[PDB]
DNA sequence: TGCCGAGGCCGCTCAATTGGTCGTAGACAGCTCTAGCACCGCTTAAACGCACGTACGGATTCCGTACGTGCGTTTAAGCGGTGCTAGAGCTGTCTACGACCAATTGAGCGGCCTCGGCACCGGGA
DNA sequence: TCCCGGTGCCGAGGCCGCTCAATTGGTCGTAGACAGCTCTAGCACCGCTTAAACGCACGTACGGAATCCGTACGTGCGTTTAAGCGGTGCTAGAGCTGTCTACGACCAATTGAGCGGCCTCGGCA
């Protein structure tokens, strides 16, 4: 029914399409662009959560607080290159 | 206009494969950080897609542009995995 | 009487979180006048992003943008 | 004893996530710099704006001290000294002070 | 589509009071460098004006936006000097 | 009496306006803005030429080559801040 | 082997312009490796800007865009 | 010599071996075969690479001077690669 | 000493300019009421300063070797050559796709409530 | 100091319902894909012509290790300070709505400055 659900994604293809169009990123936004961008964003969030969980299991904190996200971003090599210049509110430090 | 509910959805979905299988809720501050991460990465990919459109001199940012932008912003092994699962999602969506 | 606000134990705490063990005496003044230069730059760009919006209340969005102007992006404010 | 609480200090301040610099003195510095240095007057700071300024500035100083401890440890030293911070400021292309 | 002739013109205009032993012409490679500098600074100022428009939520990049973009891209004493001479040029242009 | 001549500038008011439009930096572009942008660009170029001559008058080569621009960009603190990340082609290193 | 093509005297040149006097014999290999890492990043981004152009030649503008992508803006190639 | 190389602008890494280096890197680590390099592209890439390594050596000599040393050594380059945001090797 | 590139002329041309309409983006004014400022006393924790002494920086010597320098020999980088063509780039058709729209509607937001995790705390080990 | 059983606070989390943004189908128009042609530039082998790399001998200057002294910096304590709170009181101004209008997009016409093409002669190899 909805574009997000149909694609097997969790992220809003409708909202992403609206942001793309109103963000003036180009005159037109091909219909495949929002679905793919939603999938990419969804998978990046999944990857960040995965890394936070793998670095968290030792700390075993049930939640995910900004410190865990900062650890995930600062530890994995690829994620570190992606978010090298990313400070995080109440980030703490990645051991 | 935040990606709060969607980040909740993806968190619950990723719990399924993880052996932890905990509801694993995200703290409000952590929720804001993840939301700002989604917005920052979306701005980065969409801006790179805009620059790629202007480079190739086209008025539309197709799937080619968002894919090349995801290959630029998100490089490496995690980048290949994410673009592959994104191609999976797009193929599933387009075949309907 | 401005940088004195960034008190000696404040630099001590900052640096302990950073990782150092023993801090010299010149480091206090030097980090005070490094933090002051960073704030000069970030607050110049943030006051620009404010005065452009025809405002005078520097918003945290203005700060996030002024930082993103120097590549340092903040997550958790907008 | 001269280093017995240094490890406790570093562990205690790396396990937490709070804001290290006291909030009102840093806010006072921000307002003082906005009026003294910039010369702009009657500028009011949103609370979240001072908060993001403080978080980013203290995270910048903390990364500066990481890089300073790296510089020291490279000089086969234990005490970060003004040359160490000057190197961590010149090498990592940070904002050098005026003078 | 290069700013070659215009850079020549600004060089001559500045040189009418600089070292006048000769017209200090700019070497071809130097011309390419200055052309790319103009393009880079124009893209930087225009991109900052775009971001400032999107911030203030306006479809047009007025003089306010190019001025704030010049105050962001070109900071310091030289930034004030350049924006002042730009306001001189703009006042001269509008009064005509 | 084109706009470039009218404004006292030498930089192309029309070309900058066209680039600002086709670049899609914004939907509309108030024709008072390209004038200011061209003036800022001309002033920057004049300033960089001024400081190249300022730092080179010792050599009296009577010509500007990319090394001259490199030294001008990377000597004075204001230009050094503007063009910190620049790497001029065939430039060399600042004296 | 290809990387070893950056001859030892070429690295000595690079470093003398950078203002070094005496170069320990291990700096040669570490410089070769950091140059290879730099070129791997810049060439991945340049190949991406090329593959997006649907063409098989990485042009000067592709490399310039890659470098802008990672921070170092080049002047004088287009 | 420091003077002759510092003041000149002529390229430093010999063009052909560096061209082989860039071609091999694109054809081996990246593994994209049948990639053709425009001459200007390899020239610009080499210019940027040598400029980045020259700045890396500037920071290496800074770190060396800082260690009360006259010979730059591998720990110095590792510091000038870690303190700066330069791309650490593989 | 001549040779070629910065600079100047030439003619086409394409991009800049102007004049006028329309509609629309936005400057402004007026209203709301959030929230930033100020302020005060009180708590109290945090800062300050001084005493003290340990340990760290640095100043010094000194030996080992890992550097530069200086040869000759070897090499492969450079260049000019032509030749070979993949493939970049420009054009011209068209159609598969996106904008736009109205109407449909249901996902998503805030508002309100809850209870289980956790900061805290005190105990015990 | 760790390691854990109660405790009270509060934020994750769930349910609702109102809303506005997402979705669908249809027109209609046009962007881009796709093919076809043109020839630029990359590439490749080749062979000289060097000039740079290389490998080794040498020896010296420098890294580092080892020691020694002074002092500066950490630790602790008592005294002083002001950060923070939170609670109130004040108003500036951020922001949101509505209005009205000056201005820019767009088209049609016009026009001349800027492009490459071509030339020349003085700065330079």
């Amino acid at each position: 029914k909805s574009r997000s659900a149909r694609a097997g994604i969790s992220f809003p293809i409708g909202r992403i399409h609206r942001h793309l169009r109103e963000g003036r990123y180009a005159e037109r936004i091909s219909s495949d662009a929002p679905v793919y961008l939603a999938a990419v964003l969804e998978n990046v969030v999944a990857e960040v959560f995965r890394e936070a969980c793998n670095h968290r299991d030792k700390k075993s904190q049930k939640r995910i607080v900004p410190n865990h996200i900062l650890t995930a971003l600062r530890k994995d090599k690829e994620l570190a290159t992606i978010f090298a210049n990313v400070t995080i509110r109440e980030g703490g430090v990645a051991r | 206009e935040t990606y709060a509910t969607y980040i909740y959805k993806v968190l619950r979905s990723e719990n399924i494969r993880s052996e932890a299988d905990t509801d694993l809720g995200i703290s409000n501050k952590g929720m804001e950080v993840m939301n700002s991460l989604v917005n920052d990465l979306f701005e980065r990919i969409a801006s790179e897609a805009s620059n790629l459109a202007k480079i190739s001199k086209r008025n539309t940012i197709g799937k080619k542009d968002i894919e090349s932008a995801a290959k630029l912003v998100i490089p490496g092994e995690i980048g290949r995995l994410i673009r592959d699962e994104a191609d999976k999602a797009l193929s599933k969506f387009t075949s309907s | 009487d401005t940088l004195g606000g960034i008190t000696k134990p404040a630099i001590r705490r900052l640096a302990r979180r950073g990782g150092v063990k023993r801090i010299s005496s010149t480091i206090y003044q030097q980090t005070r006048e490094v933090l002051k230069a960073f704030l000069e730059v970030v607050l110049r760009d943030s006051l620009t992003y404010t005065e452009h919006g025809q405002r005078k209340t520097v918003t945290s969005q203005d700060v996030v943008y002024a930082l993103k102007r120097q590549g340092r992006t903040l997550y958790g404010f907008g | 004893k001269q280093g017995m609480v240094a490890v406790k200090e570093i562990k205690k301040y790396q396990k937490s996530t709070d804001l290290l610099i006291r909030k009102l003195p840093f806010s006072k510095l921000v307002r003082d710099i906005v009026t003294s240095g910039l010369s702009k007057s009657d500028i009011r700071f949103q609370g979240a704006a001072v908060e993001a300024l403080q978080e980013s500035a203290e995270n910048y100083i903390i990364s500066l001290f990481v890089d300073t401890q790296l510089c020291a440890e490279h000089a086969k030293r234990v005490t970060i000294m003004k040359p160490d911070m000057e190197l961590a400021t010149r090498i990592g292309k940070r904002i050098e002070p005026e003078y």
